[PDB]
This record gives C-alpha cells, structure tokens and sequence, in this order.
C-alpha cells in the first residue's frame, strides 16, 4: 500500500536516521557524496560502489506535525553526517550537464527546493522497495511526476538523477 | 510540544489520544460520537483514549472506544497539505463528564492576534528527543495571513492559518499532529504542519476549521 | 586569569554567547545585520543604530579546547541566530569599494576565512573594553595588524570595517 | 571527552588537573615535581589537583600542590596554535604511589594507527554542553598526516598531529586542553585544539610532544 515503511515493516520516523540501501537484486550500496565539479568537498549525491557499504545515515523529514511520514507526504532528505562545506544536508535537485541532479548545496536553499521528494511503493512484495519521486510546483498544487535514477558518470560515480528510466530503488534501514 | 507547560490532568476535556500500539496523533472531541483531527493522521485500526493525561500510565479515567469510521476530507491533498481534516465516529458514545468533554465548533472564524490554547503529547524539545508522559500545553496566538505566507513561501492555502511566535522557543511539534487548537471556547485549528520546531519565522500551521463547519455538520448527520 | 575577560570580569566561555556592546554608546548599540548594497538580505555586519539596544547575541570560539578562550587567541565571531539566507552564522571579511569589510555569506566559506579575529584589551582603569584586531595570513604565521572600525554609509548603516581610524571599542556582556 | 567511556577512580595515574578556583585544563605527570600541560592553559598561581576522578568531590586520595613556577614554551604561537606545551614545576614533591604516577616521555613520534587513550573532564557533547565529574576515556588512533593537513588546510605543522575518528562522534573537547595522549605507555601528545568537537573530518589536533623532549629535558635540568 501507499504507506511508507521500512524493511521491517515499521512505519517511518519522522526526522529518524536510515540507511538507504538497494534491495538484493541490485548492484552497489547505501547513499553517499562525492566530489564532482569544483565542488570543495562532497556535494554529489551517489549510490556506492560497494555492495557491502550500508552508505551514509539519512535524515527523512515531513512538515506533517506526526510521529511518523505520513503518506503521499513529501519529504526533504538529508545526510545526518555531512560534510564541511554544505552550508545545510539536505539534498536539492539542481540543473547540471548530467541533467537535473542531487546534490548538497554550499548556500543555503529556500524549502522549496528541498521538498521536492517523495517515496513510491512498488507494487509486489517479500520486500518492502520504493522508488524516489521527485516533485516540482505548479504554483498552487505539487506534482511528482518524474523518478530519481542513478547515471555513473566518467569517473565511476553512480550519480542520483532525474532520469528518463532506470529507476532508483530503495529499501529504508534505521540507522 | 514545545515552549509549553504541563497542563494538568485532565483540564483539557477535548482532547483525546489516537491509539495504534502507541499514542500517534492528538484529537478533539466534538461530541459523544465523533472526533476531528488531521486528515494525514488516517489508520485503520484508530482506538480513542479519552479523558487522558499520562498516556503510559492508567490513572483511572480513561475511556478506550474503537473508531467504526475515520472519513479523511474529499479534498484532502497530502502533496500540498491541504485540507488536512479529518473526522473518526467512536463505536459507542463517549460518557460526557468533566474529564472527558466534547469541544464547541466555531460559528465564525478567528481574528488574528487571538490567544489560543494548543495541546498535545508530542516533542518537548525540538533540537533532539523527549516525549511527555503527560499532556502539555500552550498559549498560542494567531499570526496575521500576511506574516503566515512570508514564513512558508507559496505554501499557505485559505484553509490554513500560522499561530505562535515567530521569534521561536514556543510552538507544537511532531507527535502533537491533529490535536486542538481552541480559541475563545471554540475549536478553530487543528495541529497540522510546519518547518521544524519552534524555529524563528517558522510558526505551526493549522488546518482552518471554520472553513469546513458545514462539512462536519453535514457529515454527523449521515453516518 | 587571561587578558579576555567580560563586563564582569569574568572568563569569556568558549563557543559562549555575548552581546557586544560599545563603550561609548554615542557610537551606536550592539551589533546586528542590515542589506546594503545589492545584498539580497541583511549581510552587512553593522553596529545598531539604537542607541539603547543590545545588538545581537554572538557566539565567540577559539578552536583551543580550553573552556575559555585563550588570552591572545584567534577568534571566530557569529550571531547566534543569523539571518535564515547566510551559509553560516559565522563573520568574514570580504574585499570591498570602501575597503575590506565584515559581512555573512550566502555561501559556506572554509575555516581560514573566519578565523580572523583577535581581541586587544584596551588600558581602561576600570571597566573591562576590548578593540578587535582583524588578522590574515602570511609567512605561514597569522598577522593581526590592522584593527575593526565603523564606516558610516550613505544610508547611515554603522558599518563594521578594517579602517585605520575610528576603531571599535567593545565590551562583552554575557547573553 | 565526546563519545569516551568512565575510566575509573585512578585508572590514569598520571591525570592531573590544572585548578583556579574550579577545574580548567589537564596536565600529565612525568615525574614528582614536574607537570606538562599545554601553553594556552597558562595562568597565574595554578594549583595541581594530583590523584583525581571526582573532581567536585573529595573522595581521599587528592594532592593538591600549587604550582611554584609555570614555564610556557619560548617559540609557542596563540595565533598558529604552534607549540603548545608548558612545564609546570610544583613547589611540593608529589608522593608516588598506584593512583599517582609519572607517564614517561615518548621516545619516538608514534606513527599513524598507533593506539592511543585520551583523558580529561572536557565536555562530552559535540552539540551542547555537559560536563562530567569523573574522568571520561577515549581510545582513540594517530591519523594520518595527510588525512590531518586535509582536515585543517594549512594549519598542521610538524609539532601538531591528528588523532581521532574522521567520521566524527569520538573526540576531545573543551575542557580537556593541556590533557594527556598516552600511546603504549608514552606520552605522544598533548590535548591542544580542533574545530568544534566529534565533528565530521574534523579530528583533534594534538601538540606532538615527541619534538620537545629535549626541550622538556634543558628546563628541568636548570630548574
Ligand atoms: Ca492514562
Ligand atoms: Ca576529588
């Protein structure tokens, strides 16, 4: 259903720390940074080159006044750990040669431009995977009608983007 | 909760706890029968626990009624949250006594610079973790629309309205969502959203229920 | 028992909140923000105009782990609660038409740029006042000759800048 | 300390507390009479507070001996943080035993993944403040050189050196200054400073003391 949950079949924390990892049938690990561009620090938002790394700990947030996400709720996303040179850890999706990409920012950004995420069940079960939604105003209404895929760049990095197909997967582990 | 005080077992009648394992969302009781609180605040197996103050403790005048309906607005958007009203009909009518009283609904609706009284057993502390075991409360006023839509740029609908301080330290928080915001005897908000907690320019914002009087009339009158 | 000491006489906490106030108050309050220029927000670091109030609470750190700051140590100085489109809380000095002023940034500026700060106790008899020393490297040593002042603007903004006369007087009052 | 542990009543025998009315800094005893802290701690009339835990309260095994001479380093920089290491003589033998012991001056410059342990009364939270009463501990590696100059662009010099966790949550923190970092029975370091406390690529900086023993050694000789 269009509840949010994580591997164990737990509603979602709000404000609570996961792990955003693959499910077994994928390649890589969790959610990590890079340093692509002139980018003093890692400010792109990659999935990991290995399958053993659970990546960094993600901080989910909901404007919802509730315990836990509740659903069809947008949600901004953030490392709890970032690095030094991200002026905040939420992630924001930003114009770039590789189209519209993740990525941290070194200035602060207004909210709307980090709430524009939302998870999507994926239908069938055993496991419990979402897809990434990434959502754009239309002024009044918000719509998310765009996933978030990931497109390895030269340098190896798996890079999280909005992508026409190849759909990015994800299972929510407590951190 | 956050900025608030402890109310006292008890003072605050209306309002009632939604119950699924543990407490998740704060309500008001309108009458023997129904319940409103927030619209993202829907489950299906809603048990209300009335006439409450330490919700981890049984005290001894406490009422546990299931929920046989929860109907969530018709236009309820969770992408831009608005019309986030709910409203639950008990399975049997709650006793009325003075531990546990059903709420007034408004006739018209508030004048900013209202001072209202918010409660709920959500966050203390926004800026870390701890959550009350019993009720916590706060004296909350409207803010004008103007003050309310510069806080949260293209976000604030009609059917919504900001109260608390917008220099921060005083204001609700997670865990306090779909609770009672009552002004002058009357129910006119219900806990909805906001960025953060008690953050500067960052006040909580409230479903405007006196848009919806007549929906609410209109649906205790057919379920 | 060092040099840096408050309106009390007391040790100045490290990472502690004070307000800086003036010694002569004909000069203006404590310190705040305004927008000058084509500064999209309140960046420029000002002493108040109101010759009663007491500026902005500022946090004073010293990266020695000593509870209190050093006598003669660098500092870095920030408004607890700076204005929402700055990075970071923290002061740096930029170069301007009218000389290198200290202003807040929209963008994360590394360490090196704000740890620029040096506090000079003034030979008061009696009552604690400090001028404040601006300082940038050199011969891989960190030279703190040049001092902070106000530079009345146009639209009367008491501008806090590195002038050679005019220089700030302060005195610290724990918030 | 962030991120350590409760060492134990007189487990670092040679923990010693700088006072001035109140605790301030750490020390570490090298031999009965002489106390090497850092520079920046330097005060006037220091009292060493030998044989602690608690140290807001008495328990019975105190030596308190003021400081009779207080030798900060010639070449030390408050503006580089460079050289920061003092000598303090006391103007009363310590008397030897288990709970008070001199820690023996390193006779090399451990390299990067020598273990260590970090003492001090500090506080033990990277975001707040909460200081303890009893000593905390840290176990905690020399880290790369490399990974330090990155870490503090050009601010590491030859005396300093890094130790800590990269990722952040275990560190030293205010209040610790002056404090011991004791690698295999020898004193490497000397707490000094960083960037905030526990913080992401953000290890402690350490006086690298392996570079003063002859330094250590001319002045006890002519004192
Ligand atoms: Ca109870
Ligand atoms: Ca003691």
């Amino acid at each position: 259903d269009d509840d949010l949950v994580d591997a164990e079949g737990n509603l979602v924390e709000n404000g609570g720390t996961y792990y955003l990892l693959p499910h077994i049938w994928a390649h890589g690990g969790g959610i990590e940074t890079a340093k692509t561009g002139n980018e003093p620090c890692p400010l792109t938002v990659v999935r990991s080159p290995n399958e053993v790394s659970k990546g960094e700990p993600i901080r989910i947030s909901s404007q919802f006044r509730s315990l836990f996400i509740p659903r069809g709720s947008l949600v901004a996303l953030g490392f709890a750990n970032p690095p030094s040179c991200a002026a905040s850890p939420w992630w924001t999706v930003v114009d770039s040669p590789q189209g519209p990409a993740v990525k941290l920012s070194q200035q602060k950004l207004p909210e709307k431009d980090i709430l524009v995420f939302k998870f999507e069940k994926v239908s069938h079960s055993n496991i419990h995977v979402y897809k990434l939604l990434y959502c754009q105003h239309d002024e009044e209404d918000v719509k998310c009608d765009q996933y978030i895929g990931i497109h390895r760049d030269r340098n190896g990095n798996r890079r999280l983007v909005v992508t026409e197909e190849n759909p990015l997967e994800l299972v929510l582990l407590k951190a | 909760i956050v900025g608030g005080y402890t109310c006292g077992a008890n003072t605050v009648p209306y309002q009632v706890s939604l119950n699924s394992g543990y407490h998740f969302c704060g309500g008001s009781l309108i009458n023997s029968q129904w319940v409103v609180s927030a619209a993202h605040c829907y489950k299906s197996g809603i048990q209300v626990r009335l006439g409450e103050d330490n919700i981890n403790v049984v005290e001894g005048n406490e009422q546990f009624i299931s929920a046989s309906k929860s109907i969530v607005h018709p236009s309820y958007n969770s992408n831009t949250l608005n019309n986030d009203i709910m409203l639950i009909k008990l399975k049997s009518a709650a006793s009325l006594n003075s531990r546990v009283a059903s709420i007034s609904l408004p006739t018209s609706c508030a004048s900013a610079g209202t001072q209202c009284l918010i409660s709920g057993w959500g966050n203390t502390k926004s800026s870390g973790t701890s959550y009350p075991d019993v009720l916590k409360c706060l004296k909350a006023p409207i803010l004008s629309d103007s003050s309310c839509k510069s806080a949260y740029p293209g976000q604030i609908t009609s059917n919504m309205f900001c109260a608390g301080y917008l220099e921060g330290g005083k204001d609700s928080c997670q865990g306090d969502s779909g609770g009672p915001v009552v002004c002058s005897g009357k129910l006119q908000g219900i806990v909805s959203w906001g960025s953060g907690c008690a953050q500067k320019n960052k006040p909580g914002v409230y479903t405007k229920v006196c848009n919806y009087v007549s929906w609410i009339k209109q649906t205790i009158a057919s379920n």
